[PDB]
This record gives C-alpha cells, sequence and structure tokens, in this order.
RNA sequence: GUGAUGCAUGGCCGUUUUUAGUUCGUGAAUGAUUUGUCUGGUUAAUUCCGAUAACGAACGAGAUCUUAACCUGCUAAUUAGCGGCGAGUACACUGUACUUGCUGCUUCUUAGAGGAACAUUGUGUGUCUAACACAAGGAAGUUUAAGGCAACAACAGGUCUGUGAUGUCCUUAGAUGAACUAGGCUGCACGCGUGCUACACUGAUAUAUAUAACGAGUAAAAUAUGCUUGCAUACUUUUCCUCCGCCGAAAGGCGUAGGUAAUCUUUAUCAAUAUAUAUCGUGAUGGGGAUAGAUUAUUGCAAUUAUUAAUCUUGAACGAGGAAUGCCUAGUAAGCAUGAUUCAUCAGAUUGUGCUGACUACGUCCCUGCCCUUUGUACACA
C-alpha cells in the first residue's frame, strides 16, 4: 500500500532495543511520501514521539544561519539521501538509518554523577549528534550536503571512528569515565 | 457626494462638536435634549453649517468653584445621589487642597464595580475641572445606574 | 431600498417594520439581503508623554447596511418609513417594476 | 440526480455537486490529475480506494476549489467529495452500502468527514512575534 | 499698510447688526468667509476690538468662536 | 579545492564516488552511457 | 514517469486537460520547427525583470515566455500588461535594504503580444477589454492538445 | 509668507492647532492626544 | 478550575423550591435551571446547572448538608 | 508666548502590577494595633472546602463579548452563489473547457439571531466535600483557545513643548507673537541597543503551475481672450485607487473604461518560503554585497548634503562566531514576505495579516524577581 516517497514501504523494521521504535513511533499513521506533514506535537507529550523519525530528521537538518527553516529543500536533501544510499549499499536506507540512530546515542550521561539517558532524549540527542556533524561537514569538506549526511549515516550506522556522533559520545563517555 | 465612511466619520466628529458646544453652554441647568434660547443656537447651527452623573458632576463643580467648603459640599453630593436613587456614589477631588502637597480622597459607597464590559455598560462616570487661586482641582464623579438585570445578580421566587 | 447604519438594533427593527409594512401591502418585495460586516479599525498610542512602555490600544465600528425592494409608490413609500424610521438611519430608494 | 455539497477546512472552501453520469470528475477546468502535488493526489485518492471506482463510474461530481494555500485546497476538495458522495448515498443510489460506507471512512479516520478549526491567532503586541517581543536592553 | 477702511467697517456693521450671531473664525489667512464677501482679515481685530468693549460676548472654542450679541451694543454701533 | 573532471548503478553520486569526478561531468556521462533530480528507472 | 494511473473517465476535449508544464514546451518546440514568430533580435541585450539581475542564459526564453503567454491566455481569456506583469513579479534585493517584490519588463510582455497578434492567435475587442484568444486559434490549440495527449499517451 | 497645499504646513489637528502626531485616517483630520479621549463620544470604542 | 462562592450559593438556594419537578435526566435538570433561573449568561446558566447536577449526584447516598 | 517651574498643579499614561490583594459594620483582644483577612487540602487566584472570637458584607479575582469553529436544509439574496435552457465553439456516443441572456432555488460567497460545551457520560485518584486523570461522542474537554476592562495605596515616575487645562515668576518693537531667506539634529575616535543584508549547495541561477486575509482607495489643472513666455478675467473638472492600449530596458510618460467602493484596482484571485526541470556542484567561488563615478525619470518652487529611482562600471567583512547578554511553549518559535500609520517624496521604524507549519515540558525553585508564614533588628527618606 503505503510507500515512502513512492519507493519504500519499510514492511521490515529492525527491533533495536523495543523502546527505539515507540520513539520513533513509524507506522502506517506515520506514513507519508515526503518529508515535513502537518502533524502535531504540542497538545501532549507523547505526540512529539509519535512525529516520524525521518520528520525529526528533515526538521533538525534546517539550522545553519541563513539556511534556517527550509524544510522544503530539507525533503530534498534527504530525498537525495536516500537515492544515494540505497545503491551506496544494498540496505535500505530507512533500516540503515535506524540502526544508525540505534547506535549513535549516548546511553549514560554525567552532568551534575551520571543519569542513565531517557530513550525519548536519547533518540534526540542521536539525531542533534548527526546534524552537528552534517554541519560541521558541510563546513569546508569539498564534498556535498548529500554525501556528507549520508556518509554520516552509514558511518553512525556501521559503527566507524569517522563519525561526528560517535566522536561526541565518546567524549561523553570519557567524561563519565574521569568523573567515575 | 462622499463616501459612507467618510460621512460617518463627519457625523462622529460633528457629534464631538455639538456634545462640547452643549457641555460648554449648558452650565445652568439640566439636560433637556438635543435639536435635530433655542433661537441663538439654531441660528447659530444654521449659520455655521449653511439623577443624571454629568448633572452631579457639574453640580458639584457649581458648589465648588465659588469657595464652597469641600468636605460639606462633597457630602451633600452623595445625599443627593442617594436621593436620587442611585446603588452607590465615587466623587474624588484631587489637587492643591489649599496646601502646597497634591492631595486625593475618595468617597465610596455601594459596590462600585470597576472592571468588566458588564461594568462599562452600567457604570456612567464624569470627569471636571475646576480653576481656582493656585491650582487646578480635578473632580471625578461616578454612579452606577439601577439594575436590564445585572449578571451576578440572581433571586429566584 | 437601503439601509445603513452602525447599531444592529435600529437596522432589526425597521427592517422588521418594513417588511411587516409589505406583508400589510401585499406586494412585490424582494427578498432581503444580508451583507457581511464591514469594519473601521485604528490603532493609537497611549501615554501622551514620551515615557513608560509603548502601549498601544486598537478601535472597533462595524458598519451594517442592508437591501430591499419593493414595487409600490415612491411618495407612500416614503412616508411611510419617515414615519417610523430613527434620523440615525439612512435610506434610500429604488423602484422595481417585475 | 444532482446534490451540491461543500467542505469547509482550513482556509480553503472546496465545492462538490455530484449528479448522474459516467465518472467526469472536474477540478474547474482541470482535473484532479493537474493540481502538481502527487504527494496529496493520492491523499484525495484515498477514498476513491475506501469505497470503489466502480460505483463512481456512474457518478459524475463537479467540483470547484478556490482560495487558499494547497494543502488546504487538497483539505477541503476531500471534505466536499465525501459529504457529497454520502449525501447522494442517503439520497438517491443506496443506503445498506452507505452503512458500511460510514463505518470505513470513521475506521479511517475522522479528518475525511469533517474539517479542523485550525487557524491564525491576532498576532499580539510587544514585538515582531507573535508571543515574542523586541530585545532588551538594560 | 493694512489700513481698515470705514466702509470696510460699515459694510460688517451692518451685517452683523441684521443676523445678531456670526462666527468669525479664528484663521486670518482665509481671503473670504462663506457668509461674507469680505476680506475677514480686517474684521476679526474690529469684533475683538468690540469684545474688549464689552458689548459682545463671546463663549470661545476651538477653531470657532461662538459671539452672542448683548442688549447694550446695537444702540451704540447703530451710528 | 577542486580537481576532478570527466577524464577517466548509473546514478549522479555513485558515478561522481567511482570515478572521482564532479556531479556535473558524472552526469553527461550518465547520458552518455545510457544514450531536477528524478526517480531511478 | 511523469504519467499516473487515472481513475476517472476524463474528456480531454481541450488544453486544461493536457499538462501545462510540458505542453508549452512541446509548442516552443513546434514553434522554433515552423518558425512562426522572430527572436526577436531587439531584445537580446534586456534582462526580463529588475529584480532579475542576470541574463537568461537559454536562448530560447522568448519562446518560453511565448508558450507561458499562450497558456496565460488560455487558462484565463481577460488578461493585460499589469495582470501579466504582477503574474511574471519576482524578488529584488536592494542590497543592505532588505528584498521586496517588484514586477517584470513591460516591453517584452507587449512585444510578445504584439507579436501573437500579428500571427493572428490573440485578439483585441472593447467587450472582454483583455486578449482573448480567437475560433480559429480556439480549435487549433485543441487540435494541438488533443495530439499532444495521443502522443504522449499512444 | 510662502504658503502651498502640499506637505505638512497645509493642515493641522483642529483642536490644539498642532502639526504634529496628526492622523489623516480616514480624514479625520484630528491630533493622537485629543482622538484618544474624542474616540468614545466620536464612536471609536476600544473592543479588541 | 474549582467553582465561585456565587455560582455556589446559587446553587444552594435553588432545588429547593421546586425540587419535585426536578429529576434524574441532566438534561431535564438543565432545563428546569433554565426556567427557574434568572441568570442572563447562558454560559453562567450552563456552569451554575452543572453544578447543581453535581450536587444532585451526592444525594440518595449520603447528607448534602443543606436543603 | 514650544519662556522657567511635572519639586506649584489638572488630566492622561508608565510602573509597583495580570499578581492577588484591599476595606467596612458589629462583636471580641492602656495604646500603637490584632482578629475577621486562618493550621491544613486544592487552585487561575483570600478560589473554594474546612477549622474557627468571630458573624456578615464590598471591591479586586471571577465574569462579558469579537475571532475560527458545528447546526438551526432557520432568514434570505445585492455587488454572491446554484442551476435550467437559447445558440453554440472541438471531443464522446444510445456530458465536458470556453462563451450569450432571463429566471425554479438560497447549504454553498455571507451574516441578523439563537442554539450548541456544562468535568458531558462512565472506569479512577480525593478528608468522598472542595480538587484532579483516562476513554469516548463532538469542530469545541488546559475556561476551546487569543484579544479588554486592572481594586487599595504609592512614585514627590513622565508630560505645564497637546490643548484658549492650569497657578506663580518672566517677556513683548532690537518680541520670548507671526511671516520670510539660508542653515541642524543625516557630520564622527568611539559605545550601546533597537534593527537591515552575508558566510552558501539544506544553496547562487532561469523557467511556471497551486496560491490567501486584514486590508486601502476621488479651494486645484489646463484652454481662450485682453494687455505684452508673464498679469487679469470666462469656461469642464485635473487634484485617490486605478484597469486597459500605446511610448520608453527600466525608471517613468501619454489617452481613456470603472469605482465615494463584496460592483473598478481585484479578488474565478495580488507577495515570498515553493514547485519540477534545467547552468553551477562549497573552488573568499560564480556565493556575498560594505564600496565609487556616470546618469536617466518621477515627487516637490527648491533634491547641493549624490531625497526617491532603473541602467553599467565598483568587490570589504563573512568558513557559523570574545568578555558579556536578550527573547520565546502551538497554526504558535524561526524564516519569508506583505497591508496600514506617519506620507508631496522617503521604511532599514511601529502596528496588523498570512504562508512554510520545527529540535524539546504536562514540570522546578538552582540563579533572578515576586507572594505568604515564622523569626531577628540598634532600619522607618525604611
Amino acid at each position: 500500500d503505503i510507500k515512502l516517497f513512492k519507493k519504500w514501504s519499510y514492511e521490515e523494521i529492525n527491533i533495536a532495543d523495543l523502546s527505539l521504535v515507540d520513539c520513533i513511533a513509524v507506522s502506517q499513521k506515520a506514513c507519508v511520501y515526503t518529508p515535513h506533514t502537518a502533524g502535531r506535537y504540542q497538545k501532549k507529550r507523547f505526540r512529539k514521539a509519535l512525529c516520524p523519525i525521518v520528520e525529526r530528521l528533515v526538521n533538525s537538518m534546517m539550522m545553519h544561519g541563513r539556511n534556517n527553516g527550509k524544510k522544503l529543500k530539507a525533503i530534498r536533501i534527504v530525498a537525495y539521501a536516500f537515492e544515494i544510499i540505497h545503491l551506496m549499499t544494498g540496505e535500505n536506507p530507512l533500516q540503515v538509518f535506524v540502526n544508525a540512530v540505534q547506535k549513535g546515542g549516548p546511553r549514560e550521561d554525567s552532568t551534575r554523577q551520571a543519569v542513565d539517558v531517557s530513550p525519548l532524549r536519547r533518540v534526540n540527542q542521536a539525531i542533534y549528534l548527526i546534524c552537528t556533524g552534517a554541519r560541521n561537514a558541510a563546513f569546508r569538506n569539498i564534498k556535498s550536503i548529500s554525501e556528507c549526511l549520508a556518509e554520516e549515516i552509514i558511518n553512525c550506522a556501521n559503527e566507524s571512528s569517522s563519525s561526528y556522533a560517535i566522536k561526541k559520545k565518546d567524549e561523553i563517555e570519557r567524561v563519565a569515565k574521569a568523573n567515575r | 457626494p462622499i463616501s459612507k465612511k467618510r460621512k460617518f466619520i463627519n457625523d462622529g466628529v460633528f457629534q464631538a462638536e455639538l456634545n462640547e458646544f452643549l457641555a460648554r453652554i449648558l452650565a445652568e441647568d439640566g439636560y433637556s435634549g438635543v435639536e435635530v434660547r433655542i433661537r441663538e443656537l439654531t441660528s447659530l447651527v444654521q449659520k455655521r453649517f449653511f439623577l443624571c452623573a454629568m448633572a452631579q458632576a457639574e453640580s458639584l463643580r457649581y458648589k465648588l468653584l465659588k469657595g464652597l467648603a469641600v468636605r460639606r459640599a462633597c457630602y451633600g453630593v452623595l445625599r443627593h445621589i442617594m436621593e436620587s436613587g442611585a446603588k452607590g456614589c465615587e466623587v474624588i477631588v484631587s489637587g492643591k487642597l489649599r496646601a502646597q502637597r497634591a492631595k486625593s480622597m475618595k468617597f465610596r459607597d455601594g459596590y462600585l464595580i470597576s472592571t468588566g464590559e458588564p461594568s462599562k455598560r452600567f457604570v456612567n462616570t464624569a470627569t471636571r475641572s475646576a480653576q481656582l487661586k493656585q491650582g487646578v482641582l480635578g473632580i471625578k464623579v461616578k454612579i452606577m445606574l439601577p439594575t436590564s438585570i445585572l449578571p451576578d445578580n440572581i433571586s429566584v421566587l | 431600498i437601503a439601509l445603513t447604519s452602525k447599531n444592529l438594533r435600529a437596522i432589526e427593527k425597521v427592517c422588521s417594520d418594513i417588511m411587516k409594512g409589505a406583508k400589510e401591502k401585499n406586494l412585490n418585495v424582494s427578498g432581503p439581503v444580508r451583507l457581511p460586516v464591514k469594519t473601521l479599525r485604528i490603532t493609537t498610542r497611549k501615554s501622551p508623554c514620551g515615557e513608560g512602555t509603548n502601549t498601544w490600544d486598537r478601535f472597533e465600528l462595524r458598519i451594517y447596511k442592508r437591501l430591499i425592494d419593493l414595487y409600490s409608490q415612491c411618495e407612500v413609500v416614503t412616508q411611510m418609513t419617515s414615519i417610523n424610521i430613527d434620523p440615525v438611519v439612512e435610506v434610500e430608494v429604488i423602484i422595481t417594476d417585475s | 440526480k444532482r446534490v451540491q455539497t461543500f467542505g469547509k477546512k482550513k482556509t480553503a472552501v472546496a465545492v462538490a455537486t455530484v449528479t448522474n453520469g459516467k465518472g467526469l470528475i472536474k477540478l474547474n477546468g482541470k482535473n484532479l490529475d493537474l493540481v502538481e502535488p502527487y504527494i496529496l493526489k493520492t491523499k484525495v485518492y484515498e477514498p476513491l480506494w475506501l469505497i470503489g471506482s466502480g460505483k463512481l463510474k456512474n457518478l459524475d461530481i463537479r467540483i470547484r476549489v478556490k482560495g487558499g494555500g494547497q494543502t488546504s485546497q487538497i483539505y477541503a476538495i476531500r471534505q466536499a467529495i465525501g459529504k457529497g458522495i454520502i449525501s447522494y448515498y442517503q439520497k438517491y443510489v443506496d443506503e445498506s452500502t452507505k452503512k458500511e460506507l460510514k463505518d470505513v471512512l470513521l475506521r479511517y479516520d475522522r479528518s475525511l468527514l469533517v474539517g479542523d478549526t485550525r487557524r491564525c491567532e491576532p498576532k499580539k503586541f510587544g514585538g515582531k512575534g507573535a508571543r515574542a517581543r523586541y530585545q532588551k536592553s538594560y | 499698510y493694512s489700513y481698515i477702511p470705514k466702509q470696510n467697517k460699515k459694510l460688517i456693521y451692518e451685517y452683523l447688526f441684521k443676523e445678531g450671531v456670526i462666527v468669525v473664525e479664528k484663521d486670518a489667512k482665509i481671503p473670504r468667509h462663506p457668509h461674507l464677501n469680505v476680506p475677514n482679515l480686517h474684521i476679526m481685530m474690529t469684533l475683538k476690538s468690540l469684545k474688549s468693549r464689552n458689548y459682545v460676548e463671546e463663549k470661545y472654542n476651538w477653531k470657532h468662536q461662538y459671539f452672542i450679541l448683548n442688549n447694550e451694543g446695537i444702540e451704540y454701533l447703530r451710528e | 579545492k577542486l580537481n576532478h573532471a570527466v577524464f577517466i548503478v548509473i546514478t549522479p553520486s555513485a558515478i561522481a564516488e567511482k570515478y572521482k569526478v564532479n556531479l556535473s561531468v558524472a552526469r553527461a556521462v550518465i547520458n552518455h552511457l545510457a544514450d531536477s533530480q528524478k526517480l531511478y528507472t | 514517469r511523469l504519467l499516473e494511473p487515472v481513475p476517472f473517465v476524463k474528456t480531454n476535449n481541450c488544453i486544461k486537460d493536457v499538462d501545462a508544464d510540458l505542453f508549452i514546451r512541446s509548442y516552443a518546440t513546434h514553434l522554433k520547427l515552423h518558425n512562426k514568430i522572430t527572436y526577436p533580435k531587439w531584445c537580446t541585450f534586456v534582462k526580463t525583470g529588475k529584480g532579475r539581475k542576470l541574463a537568461p542564459l537559454n536562448e530560447d526564453w522568448y519562446f518560453i515566455r511565448a508558450s507561458s503567454i499562450l497558456r496565460r491566455l488560455y487558462l484565463h481569456p481577460d488578461i493585460g500588461v499589469g495582470f501579466l506583469r504582477r503574474q511574471f513579479s519576482s524578488k529584488q534585493r536592494r542590497g543592505v535594504a532588505p528584498n521586496h517584490t517588484s514586477l517584470a519588463s513591460g516591453k517584452i510582455l507587449r512585444s510578445i503580444l504584439q507579436q501573437l497578434e500579428n500571427l493572428g492567435y490573440v485578439e483585441q475587442n472593447p467587450k472582454k477589454k483583455g486578449r482573448r484568444l480567437t475560433t480559429k486559434g480556439e480549435n487549433a490549440i485543441n487540435n494541438f492538445a488533443r495530439y499532444i495527449n495521443k502522443k504522449v499517451y499512444n | 509668507v510662502h504658503p502651498k497645499k502640499y506637505g505638512q504646513g497645509s493642515r493641522q489637528c483642529r483642536v490644539c492647532s498642532n502639526k504634529h502626531a496628526i492622523i489623516r485616517k480616514y480624514n479625520i483630520n484630528i491630533c493622537r492626544q485629543c482622538f484618544r479621549e474624542r474616540a468614545d463620544i466620536i464612536g471609536f470604542k476600544k473592543y479588541r | 478550575r474549582v467553582r465561585t462562592k456565587t455560582i455556589k450559593r446559587a446553587a444552594r438556594q435553588i432545588v429547593e423550591k421546586y425540587y419535585a419537578k426536578l429529576t434524574l435526566d441532566f438534561q431535564i435538570n438543565k432545563k428546569i435551571t433554565e426556567e427557574v433561573a434568572i441568570i442572563p449568561s447562558k454560559r453562567m446558566k450552563n456552569k451554575v446547572a452543572g453544578f447543581v447536577t453535581h450536587l444532585m449526584k451526592r444525594i440518595q447516598k449520603g447528607p448534602v448538608r443543606g436543603i
């Protein structure tokens, strides 16, 4: 039936850690062709998690100076990223991006002692770190932000060291080790 | 041949013109209405063109400009309000008050509702000035007309 | 026959009288016209001096006007109107035949 | 035979009129296909799968779409066509299938039948933002 | 110069006489009055002087005067 | 600093990463081989 | 790719039923093939609008614009130079001062409409003051739309 | 004199006789200071 | 949200006159308040009648401290 | 008298202050005073429940109304809509896009009025009282939300430069009244704000469809005559938005349709973020526009101090940002424009309107700032 961009129905979803699935809350209710839907998230708390993970990605990619708020071209950039990802690696772009989000989130943060991270803000911080990596890769890295974000996604998914989100997680855990 | 909206603005500004004219001239008696003694102002306007709270405030001004004592003057004003039949009254006279320090006082009776759209629709207010020897005395007088029925009132028979 | 004013009660009562008289005279009368409201709004600054927080306030005037048509004598319709109309309402006349 | 219905939601208002025909559906001088957004074309299409094209093959529905944003027009035309088809079922063609028609539309969602009252609020005082004001300098 | 003609005084003397109520407008730059084919810039000062002569009264307003004639001015200004 | 040219899975980014070329010359070579962004065949 | 499965019964009796975006390209191709109009050489050094600030850099922008104009004439048959300028309005950046909308140049549109009038595809009349399509042009564009529909369908 | 029918010198407030803060909005030809108190009698009622 | 002393004394003063007409149906209990009540605001009538219904559903399972 | 005095005043306003506080009658407890006005629970709030030397009251809070919203097949159609047929322009086959005119009708374009939403119904939390949750119908369950009215008391807060509101003092022919020529607040080592445009490829660029609403709109030209292009006089209406057709790259100019306005701009529809395809594919780059002269036209008697303005040449910072520091919880942040005000001309100002509709709450007192209680004071202009 429903197919994202008329391409992916994501009929298979990795189990993740049984909490990220509800955090992303992607299902037939959340299915859509293109990002930038009209879903509400400020009448409750659960609805904020109910917004789909790809929607959160497109609406978090937009922050850099003048580019702020251009979520139509957030749609464009994520579509191009999916297109290039699907044949740079054979995996479904949504699925590989899901594993990337799964392993790109810090689990314990030592702000003030250490605190376990809730699944919601674990997802939010994984997305935030991915967005910052993509921004610093649009910073003076020759290649286009399409390839920058795609490389960040695949690097997070395969757990390689060249990923800024993983480096920031390592920094956080290093602070945790130093405190404890 | 003028626009209806500009015509409405002209009606409003002329309403203000005649209202201030009536305030200026009518200072010796009440209000007998408006015309759509008499000879003077009718000829003036034709040549130029071709229990009431206002009454109570002007009456206090009348009792005040001549040098009568403020306390008894205002007290008699509130007696007049009560004998007229108002629910309450509020008379403020602020200014020099015989001293070099500005001063005001308040004389409240009844509820004296003071906020809300029904409060505006029910309360009548008036303001006036009195020219004195070394200053201006500002008088604000508020009377609430007796209650259509007030929103708050509830009584079942 | 179009009327204009700013408050709604006056136009309501005069239109009521108008169609009551129309029913009395059993004449060719067009249907009522119920125009969308037209509002005049201005916004002005409080605080006559230049001191204090900049506070403004807004105003509104809702102008009300409607239209009707009747097939009767101009003299008789103007008399029956001027008998029971408040001069605060402005009314103009257009006749109809068929 | 003929019945007129309306759909009002967001800024846009759409009007439909369902008559007897052979399946002629028109959007002003255009059709439902030349709107541009293929994403919202299927959103409008969802009632077609929910109900059936074979029965639309016997009914002609004209549509006038006018005013507001493109998303609002799509939503309004969805509302108008849903109300028109429910009225035509209640009046002319059949009621027993209309019993399941409401059951399927409401099963899918409540949005198709009735629009939303979400609209912009009067922007307040203080500054450029609706709830935000000019920067404070001490 | 702006010398005030005697006849210029006279026509307005008869003009205010034949009505009894007039508004001469505080502004003087307007060449003509709606009810006077005469330069008002020769009449406001005369009316103000007759006012200071305690024969006419003026309630005064904004951009309008509203003078009112009294009983003891007609005999004086008639000749 | 750009150094890619046209002198030496048919999508622009894939061909660009394979041949170390600019996206424009990559699209040119793609059209040459086959014969804004669109869904793939 | 651009085609989709039509779920209703079409008419295809005129040109609005066909896609406008490709129909204007097809008309531009036919215009270049038959050389019905001139370029004209007079306008090859003037930007389309004040805020455009750049050359169209396509060499066929007159044909593109004329195809657009005919699409406009059909879609709404009572136009003018002001309406056309408003529809062709684009942004204009005043340097430090904020960007504002601005209309296009009127001479290019006047020349295009005069060329169309000479071709006879569009006419003028006091009644229906705006530019209107003639009956011969109506039938010709009807058959052209049907030809394009058949070409892109079968 | 050098009078003209142009600019701010051609009109002023009809009460205060001042050229400052004069609104031509619907040709009221009034100053804001006096208008903010004449509004009620004029018909300008603050609502929302 | 809580309630207002005015609507509270209104609810207390009513019922005591025509409890006989007052029944179980919530909308009928609303209509009897519309009939017996002289509150001009329709919303205020609605609120007071709701408070009366809440007061009613406290009876016949214990004391109601009045009536 | 825009001369002084807001520390002589009036009125208005801005703050304490959008919070929850303030007062009275009678009673009670050398005096200032206290209680009422509170241990506690709850909250939109002294809002209620309740305890109670207090009982009973008044203000403030509460409440009302406009906005989107559903219906009243209510009430109906002007300047609106629905049709039907009168002739069709091309297509199907046993209505279709575009036009002409009248009228079977008024949900639809809309407003007069009213209704509808009241913890509504149950499964729960609560001293079973006040209070709060879930789920459902419903457009409406945080008052459905956003708008305004803001008590008592106070500041020696601002304004006598808004007023012929105003006292006192001062001045008037070398005016402190008025007019007229020219000049200034637009200049700049710097500073701080309000704000405007960048650092791009989520973008620089050319095409076009799908675009809204608040809006806002009518004592002057020229012609002729006389004297000698200027003066006086007689004639129409030029003196708002403007469509259109022409001239001009443009700026702008010429002549007319229409409108004192749901009728003409424009509205079967006006902006931008779009859009889909295409040049470019992060190279201080083509980004970016600080930056000049040359000009052309308008506004105004007057644009020099390049008012405003299209054109070509001019080519800084800027690689996401110092010490510091501001604002903000849903059709709303932000981005993007745009209407209105002042306006002869001039938004980079203010106020409204809308589009795209986001990263993250059902909270906390850690800073800051308030409110209540107790407590200590040698403070009371606190």
